């Protein structure tokens, strides 16, 4: 994705973790994000 | 593999009404991919039973306003005057983004967000952690009335989780 000026990305690793609203749901769609993860509870899955 | 790490280490609770014991922890994350992939998998909050909570802190830090990490804090508290499906999954989903992405810039001030589903109302309320740092509750609140686009139908007030009495009203 696009990423700002000092913010954190894979080719700046030392920039800011602060991330927008429109970044954070573009990483939605990849394949890491789609992984069902480890949980506890159940009553809370579909 | 490559995943981009967040600021803070987050978890997620889940309290089902029924007669502490009741809150229950969901899992933790640090990273935007892991984040949606516990988003993903689990209900909307449009979805979950009458009387449940869901709550987003960061990590050791308890949804629990007499914890030592909460007691001296505040919360904006958002209310729908007229409540749909599309408000509350929008709306939780995007406090989760301004917490999980250090939105605002008294980031240290943040505890975490609560959102209660209770039928014929709902709510949706951030922690933070000092109720007398003005300049830091109400930069949050400045940052959440323009990236929710609070309107009319919506209330954005500040209270001590001690008190019902506002310290702020935007």
């Amino acid at each position: 994705i696009n990423y700002n000026e000092g913010q954190w990305s894979p080719n700046n690793p030392s920039g800011k973790k602060q991330y927008d609203r429109e970044q954070l749901l573009q990483l939605r769609e990849v394949k890491a994000s789609r992984i069902q993860p480890e949980v506890k509870n159940v009553s809370i899955l579909p | 593999h490559m995943k981009h790490p967040l600021m803070n280490v987050w978890t997620l609770w889940y309290l089902e009404n029924d007669r502490e014991d009741m809150q229950n922890e969901i899992t933790s994350f640090d990273t935007v991919e892991d984040f949606w992939s516990l988003y993903n998998h689990i209900k909307p909050p449009s979805e979950i039973k009458l009387g449940s909570d869901y709550s987003l802190f960061k990590k050791n830090i308890r949804p629990m306003w007499e914890d030592a990490a909460n007691k001296q804090g505040g919360r904006w508290v958002i209310t729908l005057n007229k409540s749909s499906k599309t408000d509350l999954d929008n709306l939780w989903l995007d406090v989760l983004l301004c917490l999980i992405g250090e939105a605002f810039d008294h980031s240290d001030q943040i505890c975490g967000a609560v959102i209660n589903i209770r039928g014929k109302s709902n709510k949706i309320s951030i922690w933070t952690a000092d109720g007398n740092n003005e300049e830091a509750a109400l930069e949050i609140g400045h940052k959440l009335r323009d990236a929710l686009r609070l309107g009319r139908n919506n209330s954005l007030q500040y209270q001590l989780h001690k008190d019902v009495k506002s310290i702020y009203t935007l």
